[PDB]
RNA sequence: ACCCUGGUAGUCCACGCCGUAAACGAUGUCUACUAGUCGUUGGGUCCGGACUUAGUGACGCAGCUAACGCAAUAAGUA
RNA sequence: GCAAGCGUUAAUCGGAAUUACUGGGCGUAAAGGGAGCGUAGGUGGCUCGAUAAGUCAGAUGUGAAAUCCCCGGGCUUAACCUGG
RNA sequence: GGGGCAACCCUGAUCCAGCCAUGCCGCGUGUGUGAAGAAGGCCUUUUGGUUGUAAAGCACUUUAAGCAGUGAAGAAGACUCCGU
RNA sequence: AAACUGAAGAGUUUGAUCAUGGCUCAGAUUGAACGCU
């Protein structure tokens, strides 16, 4: 199961810009809100709490990568076993997950849509090391040192491709992809770092929150 | 092969002595050494030794019911 | 307690018993309605709260509580029973669980419907 | 250029010919975030008088406090009468585990990843008081090793 | 009566410490004196010397050490009493203090630290926690 | 009932039972160590005092305690 | 907030350091036996030796496989399977 | 695994299939774009707010399901012939 | 090379307080049942 309702009531929500529309135009204007969340009340009384603004946080994460709480705490399990900080390690493989890795490459303009052009075949995945291809219909498959990206040969004339890498290009590539819009082919060199994902999203709070 | 030392705790049966084996067996909550003993029948052949004697013993075949160890040396004699 | 004290008596725990002994630990459990009435509830509440004494398959006869507004209980109903204790009522410990076998949901319910057994309006 | 935080408001009351006379006590922790900390509780008869009177004591009981960079240099247990705190050093990227009193003064002193426990009793200002004992006992290698006469490294 | 010597001998190095006391004597043995050269060599006390009394009797004295008129001695606690001792494993020994303090450890090759202990590979019974 | 006037068991003795009290310091016993001041009891040794012992009190640090308070006769440190 | 599931009930551990070994208490909060003597037991001064049972270290044999954990490999991913 | 020299026979072990959201894991129920911010509902100080880019409209996509094809691997090469 | 990583509290006795102390809750789990779907 996946989100399907309203995007711009959870940006208002969260707060702060989710990337949930396409940036053919300005966030502020597309909705005239994000001052206040969304509802009949929106801004309250009687201030938030630490548990508040640790759930929050979570969901920020979690409305921002399209990620239910089920897959998104075996997420944390796995980066709590993981060596090093668990938060690095929680951000790095929801970074590596397929249709994140698409839309940071550019192929799709929301994450959503990389979801969508993931799950319906358009896209084949090349392991590293192996001389092969191979069309990938799951979204949560997470990409190791390496590995290939490229568009499948029956959809490389798609529309919203075209004006996804164009949307790509006045948003900013990552350095830890290698893509060319030549014949439709990325590289996913290596996971990002923390230092390379925005110094906004605290995952402190995070890890503090699967901590009852 | 696998003896055991102990004293000597009854001789009123022939042929037989009852032995005294201690051992400290630790407390797997508390970690504290008890002293714990146990009572093994042993056969003295040839109905020697006495009460409050030292003696080793071996296991072997079973001599009888409840006696399967027997006598192979008297370190110590009562003083 | 000295270490040789906790070797020779050892420190042990009660086990507390269940508050729903005749469930016998089972989630729900059968009855027949002995005796469906009302009741007033302790010192700080006031209305007429309805129960039913129901005997169960396990051989009790214990007094539950039917939630929700109005019921179709009478003698010789067949209901399921939940554990769970009504605070202001002294003696009931379970709930009738309603619309499960012969205990109808509730009929103009909207809001909790799983929790009454009413089923979603079209 | 230092950080505050309040970290209990609580409603007492004095009994007189009248009735009863309502006034708030706050408590407060004050730091830079870089080792400096300090709690103070303030009374008033309006909360934010009270808050900003406990600031002031805050502001005024402050300690230093030598930081393994990110955590505790040893497990410290620490005690305000019936308040008991225990704190041990975590690796990077673990967190501040603490209840709120705890993890007021931890995370005002700068730690950032720490594990926690309290004991007796959960008294907000007993714990706050616990911890700060704590912090400010808590020793670095360098000084045990000078108090000892030795070098760090004759000191593992 | 008294049934622990060593830690007779903690209590009185504690109470003098906390009463600010110069030095401390007590009667002597090997063991205390094999304690009290562990607590030299690591640092905590100033020094420790037996003086040969009539009666084929000894006195263990031992000078205290305070740094910035705070014991140097912060605390010292028995770890293996006589109604409960405590052996361990070369793996096993616990550090006092993060390893900034010492674990007295009573090994086959006679009191060392705790890291010397670790070091030669060896365990034995914790005897105190000196930090 | 309290108060008054009487009043029997009991209180007294001998020999036995009972086995309980707010039988209390509401503080088990034993050992070592830890500022000090002033009383008192029974000894002891020195020059009316000085010291030292074993009790028995009142204060009072550090320490402890939720607080009251304890504090070499600890509820301190073991 | 979860989501093809969501709640309720039952049951176990946790939180509970609320049986406290790790890790609690007993003047007044529950808690010192009315006091003693003493049996089993628990514990126990200094010095020089012996022994090596406890203790510690090493070696060998064993502690089945599966499971748990680590490094990998195969399922489109994952669960799952699987080598060391 | 049982019997037979074999052919082969037997095997509700086993390998499978059926049912059940009982659990775990996975995927979907669309994706972009869309304001005088339509209507309706709700609140409201009666005119604003909110539902809300949400819808409608437009532009695309077809995972899974449905239909049609194709199509590994699980098989260990029995028997028979030849040679040593 | 690795198997070496882990610890949160809250409500409720009082006019208020600190302590004691029970009760209750937030978690995880299941050969689960029931209700809605």
């Amino acid at each position: 199961a996946r989100y399907i309702g309203p995007k711009l009531k959870l940006s208002r929500r969260e707060g702060t810009d989710l990337g949930l529309k396409s940036g053919v135009k300005p966030y502020d204007v597309k909705t005239k809100k994000a001052a206040r969340p969304p509802g009949q009340h929106g801004v309250s009384r009687n201030k938030t709490s630490e548990y508040a603004l640790q759930l929050r946080e979570k969901q920020k994460v979690k409305r921002i990568y399209g990620v239910l709480e089920r897959q998104f705490a075996n997420y944390y399990k796995e980066a709590a076993r993981k060596r090093g900080a668990t938060g690095e390690n929680l951000l790095a493989m929801l970074e590596s997950r397929l249709d994140n890795v698409v839309y940071r490459m550019g192929f799709g303009s929301t994450r959503a849509e990389a979801r969508q052009l993931v799950s319906h075949r358009t896209v084949m995945v090349k392991k590293a090391g192996r001389d092969e291809f191979v069309r990938v219909n799951i979204p949560s498959i997470q990409l190791q040192d390496g590995d290939v990206i490229a568009i499948q040969e029956k959809s490389r004339e798609q529309l919203r491709i075209k004006n996804a890498i164009e949307l790509a290009t006045q948003r900013g590539i990552p350095e830890w992809l290698d893509v060319d819009h030549s014949k439709l082919q990325g590289t996913f060199k290596k996971a990002p770092d923390r230092i390379d994902l925005p110094a906004e999203i605290n995952e402190s709070l995070i890890v503090e929150l699967y901590s009852k | 092969a696998s003896v055991l030392t102990g004293r000597v705790v009854s001789d009123k049966m022939d042929k037989s002595i009852t032995v005294l084996i201690e051992r400290l067996v630790r407390h797997p909550l508390y970690g504290k050494q008890l002293r714990r003993s146990t009572k093994i029948k042993a056969h003295d052949e040839n109905n020697v030794c006495q009460q409050g004697d030292l003696v080793r013993i071996k296991e072997t075949r079973p001599i009888s019911k409840t006696k399967a160890w027997t006598l192979v040396d008297v370190v110590e004699k009562v003083e | 307690a000295t270490t040789n004290q906790l070797i020779r008596k050892g420190r042990k725990t009660i086990k507390e018993k269940s508050k729903v002994p005749a469930l016998q630990a089972c989630p729900q459990r059968r009855g027949v309605c002995t005796r469906v009435y009302t009741t007033t509830p302790k010192k700080p509440n006031s209305a007429m709260r309805k129960v039913c004494r129901v005997r169960l398959t396990s051989g009790y006869e214990v007094s539950s509580y039917i939630g929700g507004e109005g019921h179709n209980l009478q003698e010789h109903s067949v209901v399921l029973i939940r554990g769970g204790r009504v605070k202001d009522l002294p003696g009931v410990r379970y709930h009738t669980v309603r619309g499960a076998l012969d205990c109808a949901g509730v009929k103009d319910r909207k809001q909790g419907r799983s929790k009454y057994g009413a089923k979603k309006p079209k | 250029g230092l950080v505050e935080r309040l970290v209990t408001v609580d409603r007492v009351a004095k009994v007189v010919k009248g009735g009863r006379i309502f006034s708030f006590t706050a408590l407060t922790v004050v730091g830079d975030g870089n080792g400096r900390v300090g709690f103070g509780r303030g009374k008033a008869r309006e909360v934010p008088a009270a808050i900003q009177k406990a600031l002031e004591a805050a502001k005024r009981n402050m300690i230093t406090v030598e930081l393994n960079d990110a955590t505790l240099h040893h497990p410290i247990k620490a005690r305000h009468g019936a308040s008991k705190v225990y704190m041990q050093p975590a690796s990077e990227g673990t967190g501040v585990i603490a209840g709120g009193a705890m993890r007021a003064v931890l995370e005002v002193a700068g730690v950032k990843d720490v594990l926690t426990k309290c004991y007796g009793s959960t008294n907000t200002a007993n714990v706050v008081r616990a911890t700060f004992n704590g912090l400010r006992d808590m020793s670095t290698p360098e000084k045990m090793a000078a108090k000892r006469g030795k070098s760090v490294d004759e000191i593992l | 009566s008294m049934q622990d010597t060593v830690g007779d001998m903690l209590t009185r190095i504690r109470n003098a410490q906390m009463a600010n006391k110069v030095s401390v004597a007590m009667p002597s043995s090997k063991l205390r004196k094999s304690i009290a050269d562990l607590l030299v060599s690591e640092g905590y006390v100033a020094s420790a010397v037996v003086n040969a009394e009539e009666n084929n009797k000894a006195t263990l004295s031992i000078e205290l050490k305070y740094f910035e008129g705070k014991a140097v001695i912060e605390t010292i606690q028995r770890f293996s009493r006589p109604g409960l001792r405590q052996h361990r494993g070369k793996d096993a020994i616990p550090t006092v203090k993060q390893g900034m303090g010492v674990a007295i450890v009573s090994t086959s090759q006679g009191i060392m630290s705790d890291r010397a202990a670790r070091a030669a590979g060896i365990g034995g019974e914790v005897v105190a926690f000196v930090a």
